[PDB]
RNA sequence: GCCCGUCGCUAGUACCGAUUGAAUGGCUUAGUGAGGCCUCAGGAUCUGGGA
RNA sequence: GGACUUUUACUUUGAAAAAAUUAGAGUGUUCAAAGCAGGCGUAUUGCUCGAAUAUAUUAGCAUGGAAUAAUAGAAUAGGACG
RNA sequence: GGAUAGUGGCCUACCAUGGUUUCAACGGGUAACGGGGAAUAAGGGUUCGAUUCCGGAGAGGGAGCCUGAGAAACGGCUACCACAUCCAAGGAAGGCAGCAGGCGCGCAAAUUACCCAAUCCUAAUUCAGGGAGGUAGUGACAAUAAAUAACGAUACAGGGCCCAUUCGGGUCUUGUAAUUGGAAUGAGUACAAUGUAAAUACCUUAACGAGGAACAAUUGGAGGGCAAGUCUGGUGCCAGCAGCCGCGGUAAUUCCAGCUCCAAUAGCGUAUAUUAAAGUUGUUGCAGUUAAAAAGCUCGUAGUUGAACUUUGGGCCCGGUUGGCCG
């Protein structure tokens, strides 16, 4: 079918969504560390349990 | 023209990518025994894998085979060695059960942290990476150092560091060299 | 029994059957025939580079409704002319005709993509440095 | 620190036995160096090309100068 | 509701096809035939029939 | 040593058998991938364990077996033993 | 018979009519050197092997040959064919599929360095030669080990627990913390010794060398398969995503971003190929009434296949290897 449809608006959503830029943030450990982290994290205190469990929740 | 100089690989990968209870079961051994990669879990988990193959293979030939009692008993006997296989069930039918933590449990990383010396399964790694505690007078800075039973009673700081005496070492040294040369001349 | 011969010397028939029926497999047809090598605008090989003709517009195909942003690319190794997909927002404004880029398969093996009509490859490169790189910004295309 | 070690019937039979670098080393032997290994094979190949003594080709390229 | 084919658009692929079309590579008839080797001669020179 | 022997398939054990590779023993390369080392004392005048084993098939060889499946034999007796 | 080192249609004379083939000859294709082997792991298999060892073949293409014990040799010669250099135009010279290095080719691959110290090879030979080979450089081909942090105090908050008539915090720590606290170590830098043929690195080790501005981990993904949001902002069937199913036409769980979250982690995506999954090539092990598939029918060669029956039963002796009850 048609193969010589416009070009003009090539790039057009990326440039054009206002740029934020990146925070900057705490770093994170490496190696073992970040595995500790996510171990007393999961399961070591624990945190909720809202019917089941969550991880990545905002507003409940 | 030379000797091919020979290599192998070491570990093996998980079947299934993303079954979120064998990784929940994962990371509790990291957690458990201060590990940094799935892999040092996915090591093991190979060399009992083969440990099994052997063990297996070996089961199916008749009971008091030559190789099955040579090549079983040296099995065996090198599993005790390290202290993984238990002197009752020293048999291969329990080296054929037998599983992950049990070959855990005989890290140094996880030795030198039982009988204290360490108070963390993390402080532990630190400990051996930063060339501190040692099995005879020698050094040993490997986590995964699989403690031999009769090295187990020789589980000491070296005689370098300080902890097992001979120095401080610069960090403090720096701060032993700011106080007679602030406060004094 | 139902077909295959249960003889003990019938291993001949046995075998010479399969060799017979593996044509019926579409992987070992082409491995043999060649296709690879023979038809194909790639070697056979995993990429090819050429060189760019016309940018296209090429529209996508129902249900969805679209422009696709292809070019018309022109093998190195074959003079085969061969239509490439542009990845990723803009992109289209890093390539510029006679401009040298290095296609690539579309991982369906041989067979287009999704709604992009005769498109079987995409681009990776332009004048030798990678779309990706220049979409994100970590490097800027070279001068002539 | 685990090493290797000989010890010789007199130092005759260490200078005669011993690698000439290591005789080098200790001080009683001379490094006589010499030009670049590939400088060498150079000389015995510009070499070649001569047949006999040389300085016989010396004045026969006297003439030379001269026509 | 479904749905069939001609007919019309854009694009792609393969076919048929004047050109007794073209190109590469492997053999190969017939003709011509280098060169060394063997062989009949030869005898610049150089000795005692030979070189 | 003479004089003669129906053909085979199967299977058993065995010889002949490169090394590295592989499987696998021994050895704490600090661990390990490796490597084939090494280990002991009188550490001033040497002591000593090693450098296995397995697989290696189809064919040829060599041997045990005689089920399973073939082959051949005596009917115009030109049969078999003496 | 000739020729050869020698057997032989190897070649020649004479004579004959043979040789091979559906048990696939002969011809074609090979993006074909063969082997040891490699990859994939229930087994049976499937795919690969230019390439570290063995064999073979070649030295731009063919042929010829000299020397010699051994070459039909190419870092030997001769010729032709194709390349191609030098020149005073008369002529002369060349063969990197050795080591490096250049061009070309392409998706695709490193230094015009050092040394004969080791391994070993050759010669008239302990000595010389060896781009064999070793040394270093380039090097995320693969493979191995595994840093990016560790520990107390404090500020509330807990969850405990004894008591609870009711303040509650106080002990034993669960840990989220915008002030704190001193410790440790190599990444690096570097006397030195070690290393080495001489160096470089490694192993040792004086002096230095960690607090967020680092010495600051990535690479993909977060609708399903498939581990992780229905957060906020942007766009509005556009721009783009999407292996596949599908998302996007104004509250986008999918695009462009911010925040947060997942998986693997000094590595992670992608493209191609192959292998497992695949009992979707099926010997083990497939399917064929209607989903793909029984030849219209019978005969029939090759091929595969093919009923039962022939020394069985009983008696005696010999000595082994495990295991019991005792030792
Ligand atoms: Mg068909
Ligand atoms: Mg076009
Ligand atoms: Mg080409
Ligand atoms: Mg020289
Ligand atoms: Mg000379
Ligand atoms: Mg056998
Ligand atoms: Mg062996
Ligand atoms: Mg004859
Ligand atoms: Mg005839
Ligand atoms: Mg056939
Ligand atoms: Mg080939
Ligand atoms: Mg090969
Ligand atoms: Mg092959
Ligand atoms: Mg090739
Ligand atoms: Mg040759
Ligand atoms: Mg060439
Ligand atoms: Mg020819
Ligand atoms: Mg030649
Ligand atoms: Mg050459
Ligand atoms: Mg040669
Ligand atoms: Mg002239
Ligand atoms: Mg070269
Ligand atoms: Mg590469
Ligand atoms: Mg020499
Ligand atoms: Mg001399
Ligand atoms: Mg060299
Ligand atoms: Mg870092
Ligand atoms: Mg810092
Ligand atoms: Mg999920
Ligand atoms: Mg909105
Ligand atoms: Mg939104
Ligand atoms: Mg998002
Ligand atoms: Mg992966
Ligand atoms: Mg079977
Ligand atoms: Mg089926
Ligand atoms: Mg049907
Ligand atoms: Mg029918
Ligand atoms: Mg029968």
């Amino acid at each position: 079918a048609k193969v010589h449809g416009s070009l003009a608006r090539a790039g057009k959503v990326k440039s054009q969504t206002p740029k934020v830029e990146k925070t900057e943030k705490p770093k994170k450990p490496k190696g073992r560390a970040y595995k500790r982290l996510l171990y007393t994290r999961r399961f070591v205190n624990v945190t909720l349990v809202n019917g089941k469990r969550r991880m990545n929740p905002g507003p409940s | 023209p030379r000797a091919p100089r020979t290599y192998s690989k070491t570990y093996s990968t998980p079947k299934r990518p993303y079954e979120s209870s064998r990784l929940d079961a994962e990371l509790k051994l990291a957690g458990e025994f201060g590990l940094k990669n799935k892999k040092e879990i996915y090591r093991i988990s190979f060399q009992l894998s083969k440990i099994r193959r052997a063990a297996r293979d070996l089961l199916t030939r008749d009971e008091k085979d030559p190789k099955r009692l040579f090549e079983g008993n040296a099995l065996i006997r090198r599993l005790v060695r390290v202290g993984v296989l238990s002197e009752d069930k020293k048999k291969l039918d329990y080296v054929l059960a037998l599983k992950v933590e049990d070959f855990l449990e005989r890290r140094l990383q996880t030795q030198v942290y039982k009988l204290g010396l360490a108070k963390s399964v993390h402080h532990a790694r630190v400990l051996i990476t930063q060339r501190h505690i040692a099995v005879g007078k020698q050094i040993v800075n490997i986590p995964s150092f699989m403690v031999r039973l009769d090295s187990e009673k020789h589980i000491d700081f070296a005689p370098t560091s300080p902890f097992g005496g001979a120095r401080p070492g610069r960090v403090a040294r720096r701060n032993a060299a700011r106080k007679a040369e602030a406060s004094g001349e | 029994g139902k077909g295959k011969p249960r003889g003990l010397n019938s291993a001949r028939k046995l075998r010479v059957h399969r060799r017979n029926n593996r044509w019926a497999e579409n992987n070992y047809k082409k491995r043999l025939l060649g296709t690879a090598f023979k038809s194909s605008p790639f070697g056979g090989s995993s990429h090819a580079k050429g060189i760019v003709l016309e940018k296209l517009g090429i529209e996508s195909k129902q249900p969805n409704s679209a422009i696709r942003k292809c070019v018309r690319v022109q093998l190195i190794k074959n003079g085969k002319k061969v239509t490439a997909f542009v990845p990723n927002d803009g992109c289209l404004n890093f390539v510029d005709e006679n401009d040298e880029v290095l296609l690539a398969g579309f991982g369906r093996k041989g067979k287009a993509k999704g709604d992009i009509p005769g498109v079987r490859f995409k681009v990776v490169k332009v004048s030798g440095v990678s779309l990706l790189a220049l979409w994100k910004e970590k490097k800027e295309k070279p001068r002539s | 620190s685990v090493g290797f070690g000989l010890v010789y019937n007199s130092v005759a039979e260490a200078k005669k036995f011993e690698p000439t670098y290591r005789l080098v080393r200790y001080g009683l032997a001379e490094k006589v160096e010499k030009a670049s290994r590939q400088q060498r094979k150079q000389k015995k190949n510009r070499d070649k090309k001569i047949f006999g003594t040389g300085k016989r080709l010396a004045k026969k390229v006297a003439r030379r100068n001269a026509d």
